[PDB]
């Protein structure tokens, strides 16, 4: 039995991240960390044998067998580190090639926004409201209304322009849904632009 | 480049139906494994194999069978599909004498949904929402929004096409579809995506924008006795044209 940090974990770009697992089997000897991108297969990232540390770039895998506690540290986190991290453990040989997986921790590394311009726009037509151009510090909450759908902040990258932007989409077929009230359950910036 | 591959990638089954999943690797790996992963959870071993013609039980083997026909292939069989078998299945492999300190190579996954009424399977409805004039005036940028709604199961891949070519730059799509009715176990799903371009590019009346949703549904072999069109594997699109 492997007990992994449930998550979800959301951090700003440049933050140090700590991903941890506890275990109950004293015979565990091989300690692995897998990285799993959205709708892809897990990929081996770090692996160690017995107690101690291993450093690889921005990554440090550490094992303390005494307290049955393992950790993966990510220094200067980057938006590309956004993935599900799974710890896997194997008993000393013989182990018949078997490993026990933790339940995973989904990490989102929010990109730094250089020039924020928070605003909520109404798109042309079942009505669509777009909250865009807010920095990493904004948390988009779900609606208090069951008939109003909201999808959490998404970061698009306009490469040739060297520009990145956050956006949340709000939609509803409901009678009195409007963009001035669409994100009322969220703590949005005071200077958010609400055009006519 | 050599890796682990799985077929099929998606499947919808009615309760009691059968299927075979095929895993392949050309890395000469002795060890092969079949795992299942539930949403926001870890990988659980179903069955594994130490070499050709031999297999062994994992943590969750009940309701599954395996065959290691040759070193390259590991087959996973479902004899009578049950709703509890709705999952993402992953094949894995590694050498008997390791090169990556106990770590294995994984396939990309097979999404399986076991449905109780094929009449609950629906393809997505796709709509494109044109950029806000206020956004254009305030930023000199233009965001199009694509909504894919009312689909079941959640077996979809969304893409944007500009002047007949797939684009990746300026695109942001939700990592997962959402449940339209969270209180229902077989709720239909929704997915959103954004495409952002220069206001001047949106303003060119010759520019063509298409949001496309590949859906994986029923196959030709599946029976269908409803008035509505059979919800087969298909692409559903919505489109927009630039405005001067």
């Amino acid at each position: 039995e492997v007990e992994q940090d449930p998550g979800p974990l959301s951090v700003p770009e440049g933050a140090i991240v700590s991903l941890n697992c506890t275990y109950s089997n004293s015979a565990f000897q091989y300690f692995m960390w897998y990285r799993q991108y959205s709708r892809k297969g897990p990929e081996l990232l770090m692996y160690t044998y017995s107690s101690g540390n291993k450093e690889d770039g921005r990554f440090t895998a550490q094992v303390d067998k005494s307290s049955k506690y393992i950790s993966l540290f990510i220094r200067d986190s980057q938006p590309s580190d956004s993935a599900t991290y799974l710890c896997a453990m194997s008993t000393s040989l013989p182990n018949a090639g078997k490993s026990t997986f933790g339940d995973g921790t989904t990490l989102t590394v929010k990109p730094n926004i250089q020039n924020p311009d928070p605003a909520v726009y109404q798109l042309r037509d079942k009505s669509v409201c777009l909250f865009t151009d807010f920095d990493s510090q904004t948390n988009v909450s779900q609606s208090k209304d069951s008939d109003v759908y909201i999808t959490d902040k998404c970061v698009l990258d306009m490469r040739s322009m060297d520009f990145k932007s956050n956006s949340a989409v709000a939609w509803s077929n409901k009678s009195d849904f409007a963009c001035a009230n669409a994100f009322n359950n969220s703590i949005i910036p005071e200077d958010t632009f609400f055009p006519s | 480049n050599a890796g682990v591959t799985q077929t099929p990638k998606f499947r919808v089954l009615k309760t009691g139906q059968s299927m075979t999943l095929l895993c392949a690797q050309d890395m000469n790996h002795e060890y092969m494994y079949w795992y299942r992963q539930d949403p926001g959870m870890g990988l659980r071993l179903i069955h594994y194999s130490v070499g050709e013609g031999t297999t062994a039980k994992g943590e969750v083997p009940d309701g599954y069978n395996v065959s290691r026909l040759k070193k390259q292939n590991f087959l996973l069989g479902l004899e009578s599909a049950a709703p509890s078998q709705t999952s993402v299945y992953f094949c894995a492999s590694r050498y008997f004498l390791p090169t990556q300190g106990m770590g294995a190579f994984f396939g990309q996954g097979t999404r399986l949904t076991v449905v109780e009424d094929l009449n609950k399977v629906f393809p997505p409805e796709v709509a494109v929402f044109e950029p806000s004039e206020a956004e254009i005036s305030h930023t000199q940028k233009a965001t199009l929004v694509c909504l894919a709604t009312g689909f079941y199961p959640d077996h979809v891949e969304l893409s944007w096409w500009v002047n007949g070519k797939e684009v990746h730059s300026g695109v942001c799509t939700d990592p997962q579809p959402l449940k339209e009715q969270p209180a229902l176990n077989d709720s239909r799903y929704a997915l959103s995506s954004r495409l952002r371009v220069s206001a001047t590019f949106w303003q060119n009346p010759r520019n063509h924008f298409r949001c496309q949703v590949q859906f994986y549904g029923l196959s030709e072999n599946d029976e269908w006795t409803q008035d509505r069109a059979k919800p087969v594997t298909q692409i559903v699109s919505a489109e927009a044209w630039g405005r001067a």
